[PDB]
C-alpha cells in the first residue's frame, strides 16, 4: 500500500523537446514550446509528481496531476491513457493503482525519466505520433534504447 | 558517497520501557525525486501500535549528492518494538535501498 509524501511541479518534455499538456478532451498529448516566455507555460502544461512511499519497495512510485478549474490525475485503466477528474490521494491500499507509476532513471542518459505502469508491469508511458497529434500512450517495452519511452522531468518549484 | 544509506542505533542496551532513537542518513544523487521512510515489520510507522514517531526528512544539498537524514523515536521500548524488524527505505529513480535493524538482535 502506497503513503503520498511531497509533490513536484514538473514540466515533462518528450524527446523532440514538445511539453505534454491536457487537452480540451482530456487527452495527454504534446506540443511545440519555446523556453523564453512563461506566459506560454499554461496551466494545463504545469504536472503535479506526488511521490509516494510503498509499504513494499519496488521504485519511485508516483501520480501525475494537473490543476486546472479541478484538478486531474493521469490513469492508465485498461491499458488506456486518459486523465480521470480526481486528486491523488492520500493512502492506496493496493499494491498496484492504474494511476501509480514508477519512475525510473534511463540507465546511459542521466537526466531522463521512463514511467512503467505499476498495474501493467513492463509497460511504459510512451510519445507516439497519429495524425497531426503527438499522443502519451501505453506501450509494452519491445526495444532497447527506445527513445518514445524516454522523458525529461523540469522542475518548476 | 552517493548513493548510500546508513542506520545507526544505540550502542548501550535499553532497558524495558526505556527511550530510545535510530538514526537513518542517506545520500541521493536526485535533489527532488528522492524519498526517505522507515517501516517496521513492512508498516508504515503511523501504523504501528504502540509509542513511536519518525521526525521530518532534512534534505542538504553537498557536493558529492543530496543528503536525507530522517530519525525514528521509540517513546517506549516494548517487547514487541524491541523485536520488530525496523527497516530505513531510500528511494529514488534509480535505486531502492534498505537498511534493516532487530534491536533484539543488535543487543543480543
Ligand atoms: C512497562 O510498561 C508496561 C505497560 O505500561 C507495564 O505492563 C510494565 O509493568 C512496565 N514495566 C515496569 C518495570 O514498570
Ligand atoms: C514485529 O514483528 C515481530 C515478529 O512477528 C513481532 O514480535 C512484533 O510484535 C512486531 N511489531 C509490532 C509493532 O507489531
Ligand atoms: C527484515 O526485513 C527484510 C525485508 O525486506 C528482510 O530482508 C530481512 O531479512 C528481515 N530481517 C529479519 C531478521 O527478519
Amino acid at each position: 500500500y502506497f503513503g503520498k509524501l511531497e509533490s513536484k511541479l514538473s514540466v515533462i518534455r518528450n524527446l523532440n523537446d514538445q511539453v505534454l499538456f491536457i487537452d480540451q478532451g482530456n487527452r495527454p498529448l504534446f506540443e511545440d514550446m519555446t523556453d523564453s516566455d512563461c506566459r506560454d507555460n499554461a496551466p494545463r502544461t504545469i504536472f503535479i509528481i506526488s511521490m509516494y512511499k510503498d509499504s513494499q519497495p519496488r521504485g519511485m512510485a508516483v501520480t501525475i496531476s494537473v490543476k486546472c478549474e479541478k484538478i486531474s490525475t493521469l490513469s492508465c485503466e485498461n491499458k488506456i491513457i486518459s486523465f480521470k477528474e480526481m486528486n491523488p490521494p492520500d493512502n492506496i491500499k493496493d499494491t498496484k493503482s492504474d494511476i501509480i507509476f514508477f519512475q525510473r532513471s534511463v540507465p546511459g542518459h542521466d537526466n531522463k525519466m521512463q514511467f512503467e505502469s505499476s498495474s501493467y508491469e513492463g509497460y511504459f508511458l510512451a510519445c507516439e505520433k497519429e495524425r497531426d497529434l503527438f499522443k502519451l500512450i501505453l506501450k509494452k517495452e519491445d526495444e532497447l534504447g527506445d527513445r518514445s519511452i524516454m522523458f525529461t522531468v523540469q522542475n518548476e518549484d | 558517497q552517493c548513493p548510500a544509506l546508513e542506520v545507526t542505533w544505540p550502542e548501550v542496551e535499553v532497558p524495558l520501557n526505556g527511550t530510545l532513537s535510530l538514526s537513518c542518513v542517506a545520500c541521493s544523487r536526485f535533489p527532488n525525486f528522492s524519498i526517505l521512510y522507515w517501516l517496521g515489520n513492512g508498516s508504515f510507522i503511523e501504523h504501528l501500535p504502540g509509542r513511536l514517531w519518525e521526525g521530518s526528512t532534512s534534505r542538504e544539498r553537498g557536493s558529492t549528492g543530496t543528503q536525507l537524514c530522517k530519525a525514528l523515536v521509540l517513546e517506549q521500548l516494548t517487547p514487541a518494538l524491541h523485536s520488530t524488524n525496523f527497516s530505513c527505505v531510500l528511494v529514488d529513480p534509480e535505486q531502492v535501498v534498505q537498511r534493516h535493524v532487530v534491536l533484539a538482535q543488535l543487543w543480543a
